[PDB]
RNA sequence: AUACCACAAGGAGUGGAUUGUGCGGCUUAAUUUGACUCAACGCGAGGUAACUUACCAAUAUUUUAUUAUUCAGAGAAGAUUAAUCUGAGAAUGAUAAUAGUGGUGCAUGGCCGUUUUCAAUGGAUGCUGUGAAGUUGAUUAAUUUCAACAAGACGUGAGACCCUUUUAUUAAUAGACAGACACAAUCAGUGUAGGAAGGAAAGGAUUAAAACAGGUCCGUUAUGCCCUCAGACAUUUUGGGCUGCACGCGCAAUACAAUAGAUAUAUAAUCUUUAUGGGAUAAUAUUUUGUAAGAGAUAUUUGAACUUGGAAUUGCUAGUAAAUUUUA
């Protein structure tokens, strides 16, 4: 009973400090977290996207960052290790193709093209299939919403939980705010590095006879 | 539907904020040597600077609360 | 010597153990293989957050994997290990 | 409306980190910097509008990042013109 | 065609009495408010006192910037309990930020519910037409699998997958497949036999396109417009309310008794042989929690209606209904 007690405690940090980096880091998009707390410097690990404008600038926010984390969970200055790292593939991050929809709809380009742009990149990334959905004040006083489906998409079950990556952003604008919902199928390698390795089951090949 | 509560009371008047001038300059007496006569009592902490508040049962310290 | 396993999910606790199976029993000392069973915590919570359609329930949970390892040794040979068989996700407080 | 003795206990603590954890709590000081508690937010933004500094509000807590127009202005601030040693 | 949120064969109810609760009206200074066929009414995880709290009766205290004016170290604004420290901003304007459980879910997002124990849906090739466009029988929970067919193949949903119980044993692995035989074809369906388990092994969870001016601004540092500006439509303190009493309704707990009640060694023995069934309401006395009891607990007394309920209507096919117990 005890012991479940602990591991509770630990995960509203997460939660806390995951919605930091949803508020601090729009500029250099990261693509997750992950924290190791057992060790003697507790560590945090971040995926970025770029992280050559903060290593190469060298500036105060491998460091400011540095102070708050200890401060918030009262332990003292250099004793958390902060690790950067690259991300992989740009185009599976939902997290980051979303906020692009957020950078280019504040320049007055309309929605239909926004979508159109997204659904170009992870063609080329490799990504089976993509589903953005837009919702809200699109044209005047009622709302409606518009998806726009690309490839083959998969939302039953288990093995769907290992095959999509999705995220809710919002725009606020002068009259409501517009939902912007996004989703990308991953594509299956063995490897485990792009994608998860283990097959579908409904797909079942038969070995030739030789 | 909220509106203003209209009161048929008037409003109570707070007392006045009083200020007395030199208050400082009572706590020393100047002779016609020129020379400084001391009547109130520093605390022995802070003998240098601060005086200590005159009651009658009491004497407090306005620093540190020394009671005697 | 009482040292513990406890993760929350089944695929690092296994491979924790043909590590340290190999390296502590057929090297130095003797030890005991202890496996409890599971702690599920349970929270029952409404869905809507309103009063007005049909009243659902969902159940939550979170489990925990207990795996206790019993070592009487002598003072070096256990210290040696947690150095070297540290693994990434998993916790194992040691009490010697 | 806070003294110049607490004031520059607060620039100093920017220089250094340059950042600042607050709570939210109203009937309480900071335990590195004995300020009441309302009375510190209140002096965080009021440097907002100079644009010194930005913040960030999650969970009940405050979060506050300088910039590079406070960070010029703030070690500018206790600079001394010349040392002779 | 199909179905215990439809009948049929059956069985326990509800509607008739008492009480605990939610709705309507009414009353008062206030009895805060959303929801009204399935798809509102033991619903907002809304259980009895201060907070919660939005209502009434009274008290006390106040965020910022640009700029205009008057003050202000010959001590602004503070803290303390008239005299003691610390000490540099203040007071009234105007724009612009901040605040509101104040209005609009017929201005929005998100999260939901209902259709839905519904089964359908998308490119590409060929064929028909100038064109918009189009491609019967059996069986299954399921356009789920067959057969004939100007159609031949694919993809999504369903299924597959995942979690719990059961047999075994290295405790993470085996074990079930309609396998076997019979019932004239394929796909099926039924019966017997062996087995822990025989027909989706039993029960859940996840969950298409599309629709509703369905509910939610009183969960949110989610938000547009509007309204309010310092005894504020802000916030704090003390009492009173949300629970009141002519009266209509829904969901529930004990009862109308020998297939029972008291006592007990729980079949030692005994008693009640019809109101010793039934417990509402109320008094006196001891006592628990709380800043504060018409709140809970104990002894004795008082002992209501009630003897199986009009028209009508809800659920249910196996360890199910029904009855008696049990943690959070
Ligand atoms: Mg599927
Ligand atoms: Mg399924
Ligand atoms: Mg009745
Ligand atoms: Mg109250
Ligand atoms: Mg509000
Ligand atoms: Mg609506
Ligand atoms: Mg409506
Ligand atoms: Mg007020
Ligand atoms: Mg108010
Ligand atoms: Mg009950
Ligand atoms: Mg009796």
């Amino acid at each position: 009973n005890k012991i479940l007690k602990k591991f509770i405690a630990d995960g509203m940090i997460f939660a806390e400090l995951k919605e930091l980096f949803e508020k601090c880091l729009i500029n250099e998009g990261f693509s997750s977290l992950e924290l190791r707390l057992e060790e003697s410097p507790v560590k945090v690990i971040l995926k970025v996207v770029k992280p050559h404008d903060l290593i190469g600038d060298k500036k105060w926010k491998v460091n400011q960052i540095q102070h708050l984390v200890a401060s918030r969970l009262s332990l003292p200055d250099s004793n958390v290790v902060v690790i950067i790292d690259k991300v992989v593939e740009k185009g599976l991050c939902p997290i980051y193709q979303a906020n692009l929809i957020k950078e280019k709809m504040l320049a007055n380009i309309p929605h239909k093209r926004a979508a159109n742009l997204v659904l170009k990149n992870t063609k080329f990334a490799g990504a089976t299939g993509c589903l953005v959905t837009i919702s809200g004040k699109l044209k005047g006083l009622r709302a409606c919403t518009k998806k726009f489906l690309e490839g083959v998409v998969i939302k039953s079950g288990q093995p769907s939980r290992d095959y999509v990556k999705k995220h809710i952003t919002t725009v606020n604008t002068k009259q409501g705010v517009i939902g912007i919902q996004v989703s990308i199928m991953l594509p299956h390698d063995p490897e485990g590095i792009i994608g998860p390795s283990t097959l579908l089951p409904d797909k079942i090949v038969v070995l030739d006879a030789k | 539907n909220k509106k203003k509560k209209a009161f048929k009371t008037p409003k109570i008047v707070k007392p006045a904020v009083v200020k007395e001038k030199m208050g400082w300059l009572k706590n020393f007496r100047i002779g016609t040597d020129g020379s400084v006569q001391v009547i109130g009592k520093m605390c022995e902490k802070c003998d240098d600077c601060s005086f200590m508040r005159n009651m009658k049962f009491n004497y407090k310290c306005g620093k540190c609360g020394l009671s005697e | 010597v009482h040292i513990d396993i406890s993760t929350t999910n089944k695929s690092a606790i296994t491979l924790a153990c043909e590590k340290f199976e190999a390296f502590a029993e057929n090297f130095i000392e003797s030890l005991e293989k202890e496996v409890l069973p599971k702690q599920v915590g349970l929270v029952p919570t409404l869905k809507t957050p309103c009063g007005q359609g049909t009243k659902t329930w969902a159940k939550y949970k979170i489990i925990v994997h207990q795996v206790r390892y019993v070592i009487t040794s002598s003072h070096d040979q256990l210290e040696k290990v947690i150095q070297f068989l540290k693994n990434f996700p998993e916790i194992n407080i040691n009490l010697g | 409306s806070l003294t110049n003795s607490q004031k520059v206990a607060v620039m100093k603590h920017f220089k250094n980190k340059g950042s600042l954890l607050v709570y939210d709590r109203k009937l309480e000081k900071n335990e590195i910097l004995d300020i009441n508690n309302k009375k510190l937010r209140s002096y965080i933004q009021s440097l907002k509008d100079q644009g010194y500094i930005e913040e960030h509000y999650v969970w009940q807590q405050l979060y506050c990042f300088a910039t590079e127009s406070g960070m010029k202005y703030f070690n500018d601030q206790l600079e001394i013109p010349d040392v002779i040693e």
